[PDB]
């Protein structure tokens, strides 16, 4: 029952993927760089942290 | 520093000191790594017997000549290996084993120490190869039921060596053959490993009860030949 | 299952010497740093003196320097205290303590019975002694310290402690605010670095007792005089 | 046999369609508006030495402080970063330990490896010694990763290909999800718990759905074993390292590989990947002993840490944003920031 | 025979071949050592940190040899001087001890050596020998002044001189015991250990062109010290044994010596 199960599996695939159709590359892309830029300024990585604050300090 | 922060950092080195003093307690023993496919007797190298942490991977603990030797044998899955083995890329040698009985499986068995010898990460890592089951290889060969040539052609073209020193008293055919299995594998442990890690052939049978010796011994070799790398002897 | 029982207090004359036993059982004894203090019969609580975890640190308070000595034995799981030239203010009930110290630890978690003993620095301060109050209302009862306990790391080290009458003290909140294991949750602190409250939204019958602040920046351990809550 | 073959060979056919129907416009040409982020310095701070062989696992608190690592020396390790402080040192009953995790609660911590069982550790009780809280039941291969939904469900991945969802209180297997093809070696939750993913043996990664039990997504690209996984911070993406010295970014609505990050002068494997707070960089432990830190957006190097002497095992960013720590098979960590 | 013209060049050329393969000797040590640290690490760098020294202290007494034993800077520096050249030598031979005892111990004891192979018992045994040889040196220099200035003798109507005219009769019995005490103990030492070291080589084997490999760079070692200091021990006992026999001996023995402090870093060096 394998191949049959695997059938299904993949008519499932294509049932989620409809959305994926529904959904635009260019706008996931888009929505990267929205959340990217929305929470550009709160993560120390990117932008380095003043040394007061900086919890790691020697 | 306030006296929590006093406190924690001797609670802190405490919980070092029992590090240390554990690692250096770990670091006393010798740790094998145990291979080798099925109905091969790997099981029965050496010849206690144990159950140490049985679930998952198998334990067996031996001592000879007061150190003690830990072999793991991970036997809990017959798939690929190729994952779990970088996680023994620190033990002191990989105890292989093939039964040189069958000629069946035997091009597997060295498929298989093709994989092993050329690992990414166990190319520094000495193997130690057991060919198990020698009295049912001499009865067949004796027995000329079967041959080597229907699996071996180059065994027609092979002759004994001028070295070779068959001591129990054996017949010339017997100690051919295992001379030619047993340079099948030193053939394949040579074309590469440039004498980085190298291979310690032996021969023996089930109720052989000196394999322990061998691999003490053998072990010592590896100990020996990494003390030497430390000094830049080699 | 911790438990704690202590042993040796009697008559004794001034001047002698005694030994006090304490006996640990339901924890691991070897990983606490150990304390004993004292309660005056009359008077509020009083530390006495401290063993670390694996004996690396000792300290004593003053009136009792040298005369007295703390020891500890892993393997009977036992605290030992030595007590030497007795006098009548050694007169007391001899608690004794365990405590932990780790990042998130709660220290003085867990007290012992302790056992009446007879002869033949910042200061904590507590503005009330004593307050009448009913069941079922909010209270609030305030102390102050000398110095300012909130150190450079961020954290204020104040304890809060309730004896019920008859009955051994035990921790309420380890910290500025931290509320310790197994106290019901009415219980609360706030304050800023000087002076510091506690906070008991509603009154049942088992919160009448004494309330004692204390502080842990730094040796000596000093406790308040206490705040007495009656039923009324 | 080969009557239900064309049956699926149609629908993965079918599917491809899809996906190159949705994609138009690229991600790098989308993102080539930006501004680089530019070369990134990053420096060691903390440097935690007390493991005495090579560590497998590390997993950051959720407080941004007090981390836990593993290591084949038998030992788990629960470290105060800020002082470098050891608050917490677990034996192991079998040395071979490959994955650890860290309750969001931090009451538990959950380690297993070649013994097949997912040990959870109580840290918080009266006695005041860890102890073993539960040894869960058995998979039928090694444990690869582990990772806490809440203090009383786990989920793990196993070397038997199959990924299952543990209820701590009653020991058993609430839910088994379906097969791989090869060992799952790696496993990361969404931020809502609510969906994972997995990453396999067989160069695919799966998403699941925890609730139901049922492979949502399937998704395609790499040539070797995937080592590593991890969602996005939004979770509408995730990214995974490979054998193949490379690592893909997926998304899950678009069902489609979205960015590669690879260059021609790295060639070993990837053992770990994470993003940064905001997601913009995306950070990868190699096996030629250092790890990378790329521009999420234009798939560039933007920096190197390049501070281990031997191979770079496991690598975790913090919640809060601060720090990321390293640890790799010389036996240390270290915290970069 | 001395001309100085000759001992002058051969000093000059040996300074000049040993700084450069010196310093990339220690240079290549140490990049060894970052990674890790062995007991072999450990007794490279301190062969190194003794051959630098006794190198730069080398032109000294080879200005001195052009002057013909005359020294042209005031003689306020010639215990200086005195121990940064005659100290390095002993140094260097129980160096070359060490280091041939460690090898013998790990090759004849494997499991025994990493069993207990800790580079803290080495730098301890270096610090050790440095402790040793420094403290044999002082009681020995103590009964030489006769408190002119310390460590230096005038011939009359003469120029100053770095123990070159120190009385035989008082020289000779301290530095007899000396040299013994600092040398033929540790040849002794370097002998036993490798003839140990090949008997586990030959026991132990694994290749012969690997084990030839071995047993020379171990035998390079050991004819090293034997080659360059050995002359220079061997003058001073036979100095020791015939008071009335020449001073040229000595010159020899120092330009072995000086060809020590070149031989060493090849034959041993990391690079
Ligand atoms: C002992 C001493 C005293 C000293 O006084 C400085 C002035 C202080 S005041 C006015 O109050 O005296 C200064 C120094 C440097 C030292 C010293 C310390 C350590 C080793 C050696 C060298 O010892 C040797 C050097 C060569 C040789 C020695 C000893 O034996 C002879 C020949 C070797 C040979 O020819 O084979 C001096």
């Amino acid at each position: 029952t394998a191949s049959i199960a695997q059938a299904r599996k993949l008519v499932e695939q294509l049932k989620m993927e409809a959305n994926i159709d529904r959904i635009k590359v260019s706008k996931a892309a888009a929505d990267l760089m929205a959340y990217c830029e929305a929470h550009a300024k709160e993560d120390p990585l990117l932008t380095p942290v003043p040394a007061s604050e900086n919890p790691f300090r020697e | 520093l306030s006296a929590e922060d006093k406190a924690a950092v001797e609670r802190s080195k405490m919980i070092d000191r029992n590090l240390r003093e554990d690692g250096e307690k770990a670091r006393r023993t010798l740790r094998l790594l145990l291979l080798g496919a099925d109905n091969s007797g790997k099981s029965t190298i050496v010849k206690q017997m144990r159950i140490l942490h049985t679930s998952g991977i198998f334990e067996t603990k031996f001592q000879v000549d007061k150190v003690n030797f830990h072999m793991f044998d991970v036997g809990g899955q017959r798939d690929e290996r190729r994952k779990w083995i970088q996680c023994f890329n620190d033990v002191t040698a990989i105890i292989f084993v093939v039964d040189s009985s069958d000629y069946n499986r035997l091009q597997e068995a060295l498929n298989d120490f093709k994989s092993i010898w050329n690992n990414r990460w166990l190319r520094t890592i000495s193997v130690i190869l057991f060919l198990n089951k020698q009295d049912l290889l001499a009865e067949k060969v004796l027995a000329g039921k079967s041959k080597i040539e229907d699996y071996f052609p180059e065994f027609a073209r092979y002759t004994t060596p001028e070295d070779a020193t068959p001591e129990p008293g054996e017949d010339p055919r017997v100690t051919r053959a295992k001379y030619f299995i047993r340079k099948e594998f030193v053939d394949i442990s040579t074309a590469s490993g440039d004498g980085r890690h190298i291979c310690y052939p032996h021969f023996t049978c089930a109720v052989d009860t000196e394999n322990a010796r061998r691999i003490f011994n053998d072990c010592k070799d590896i100990i020996l030949q990494m003390n030497l790398r430390e000094y830049n002897l080699v | 299952d911790v438990q704690l029982v202590e042993s040796g207090g009697g008559l004794v004359q001034p001047g002698g010497s005694r030994k006090l036993s304490c006996s640990a059982s339901g924890f691991a004894f070897s990983s606490f740093g150990m304390h004993w203090v004292r309660q005056a019969p009359e008077k509020g609580l009083e530390w006495v003196a401290y063993i670390s975890s694996g004996s690396g640190t000792i300290y004593y308070a003053d009136t009792v320097k040298g005369r007295f000595t703390i020891s500890r034995d892993d393997p009977k799981n036992t605290l030992f205290l030595q007590m030497t030239s007795l006098r009548s203010e050694d007169t007391a009930m001899y608690y004794c303590v365990r405590s932990i110290y780790y990042y998130g630890s709660s220290p003085f978690d867990f007290w012992g019975q302790g056992t009446t003993l007879t002869v033949s620095d910042i200061v904590m301060t507590q503005a009330t002694s004593s307050v009448p109050v009913t069941p079922g209302e909010s209270v609030s009862i305030s102390c102050r310290s000398s110095k300012s306990l909130l150190h450079s790391n961020g954290n204020t080290y104040l304890y809060w402690f309730l004896q019920r009458p008859g009955q051994s003290p035990q921790l309420l909140i380890y910290r500025m605010s931290n509320l310790a294991s197994g106290v019901p949750d009415r219980f609360s602190g706030s304050g800023s670095g000087t002076a510091f409250t506690l906070t008991i939204s509603r009154l049942e019958a088992e919160d009448v007792g004494v309330y004692y602040c204390m502080q842990h920046l730094e040796y000596p351990l000093t406790f308040g005089a206490g705040t007495k809550l009656e039923l009324k | 046999l080969d009557q239900l073959r064309q049956e699926a060979e149609q629908l993965k056919n079918q599917i491809r369609d899809a996906r190159k129907a949705c994609a138009d416009a690229t991600l790098s040409q989308i993102t080539n508006n930006i501004d680089p982020v530019g070369r990134i310095q990053m420096r060691t701070r903390r440097t935690l030495r007390g493991h005495l062989a090579k560590i497998y696992a590390m997993h950051w608190g959720t407080d941004s402080r007090l981390l836990v690592s593993a290591s084949q020396d038998g030992k788990l390790i629960i470290w105060d970063s800020y002082t470098t402080n050891k608050v917490h040192a677990i034996p192991l009953r079998s040395s071979w330990v490959m994955t650890c995790a860290y309750a969001p609660s931090g009451n538990y911590v959950a380690c297993g490896g070649l013994d097949n069982i997912c040990s959870i550790y109580n840290l918080k009780t009266r006695e005041g010694n860890v102890r073993v809280s539960r040894e869960l039941a058995g998979h039928t291969g090694y444990l690869s990763c582990c990772r806490f939904l809440d203090d009383n469900q786990i989920v793990t991945s196993s070397g038997d290909t199959t990924c299952a969802l543990w209820d701590i209180e009653t020991g058993q297997q609430t839910t088994t999800f379906t097969g791989h093809t090869g060992d799952v070696m790696s496993l990361s939750l969404a931020p809502d718990t609510r969906l994972f993913v997995s990453g396999a043996c067989d160069a695919s990664a799966k998403l699941w759905d925890v609730r139901e039990g049922m492979c949502r997504q399937t998704f395609t690209g790499h040539e070797s074993d995937i080592n590593a996984i991890c969602f996005f911070p939004n979770g509408n993406a995730f990214a995974t390292g490979s054998d193949d010295a490379t690592c893909r970014l997926f998304d899950l609505r678009a069902d489609q590989e979205l960015m590669t990050y690879s260059h021609d002068n790295i060639i070993c494997g990837i053992t770990s990947v994470s993003f940064s707070k905001s997601g913009r960089l995306l950070l990868a432990g190699y096996d030629d002993f250092n790890c990378n830190v790329w521009d999420a957006l234009k798939a560039d190097r933007a920096g190197v840490l390049a501070g281990h002497d031997n191979r770079v095992s496991c690598l975790g960013v913090t919640d809060d944003g601060m720090a990321v720590a390293t640890g790799s098979w010389d036996s240390f960590l270290k915290i970069w920031n | 025979d001395l001309p100085p013209q000759l001992s002058f060049g051969l000093y000059v050329a040996a300074f000049a071949l040993g700084f450069p393969l010196n310093v990339l000797a220690i240079r290549g040590a140490t990049a060894h050592a970052r990674l890790r640290l062995t007991p072999s690490l450990v007794y490279a760098l301190n062969l190194g940190c003794s051959d630098l020294l006794l190198t730069v202290s080398l032109p000294l007494k080879a200005v001195e040899a052009l002057a013909s034993g005359a020294w042209p800077l005031p003689a306020s520096l010639c215990p200086v001087f005195a121990v940064a050249h005659f100290f390095p030598l002993y140094a260097g031979g129980g160096f070359l001890a060490a280091l041939s005892a460690g090898r013998y111990l790990g090759a004849a004891f494997p499991l025994g050596y990493q069993a207990f192979r800790r580079p803290c018992y080495s730098w301890g045994v270096c610090a050790a020998i440095w402790a040793l040889v420094l403290c044999h040196l002082g009681l020995v220099f103590g009964l030489e002044a006769p408190g002119t200035s310390l460590g230096i003798n005038t011939p009359v109507n003469g120029s100053p001189v770095c123990l070159e005219a120190w009385d035989p009769a008082s020289a000779g019995p301290a530095r007899f015991s000396l040299s013994l005490l600092l040398f033929f103990l540790p040849l002794a030492i370097t002998a036993f250990c490798y003839v140990g070291c090949l008997r586990a080589l030959a026991r132990s084997g694994l290749t012969h062109r690997r084990k030839l490999r071995a047993a020379w760079v171990a035998g390079g070692a050991l004819l090293t010290l034997l080659l360059c200091v050995g002359p220079y021990n061997a003058s001073n006992v036979a100095s020791f044994l015939y008071p009335n026999l020449g001073g040229s001996w000595r010159k020899l023995g120092l330009i072995t010596g000086a060809w020590s402090v070149v031989l060493n870093p090849l034959v041993t060096g990391y690079l």
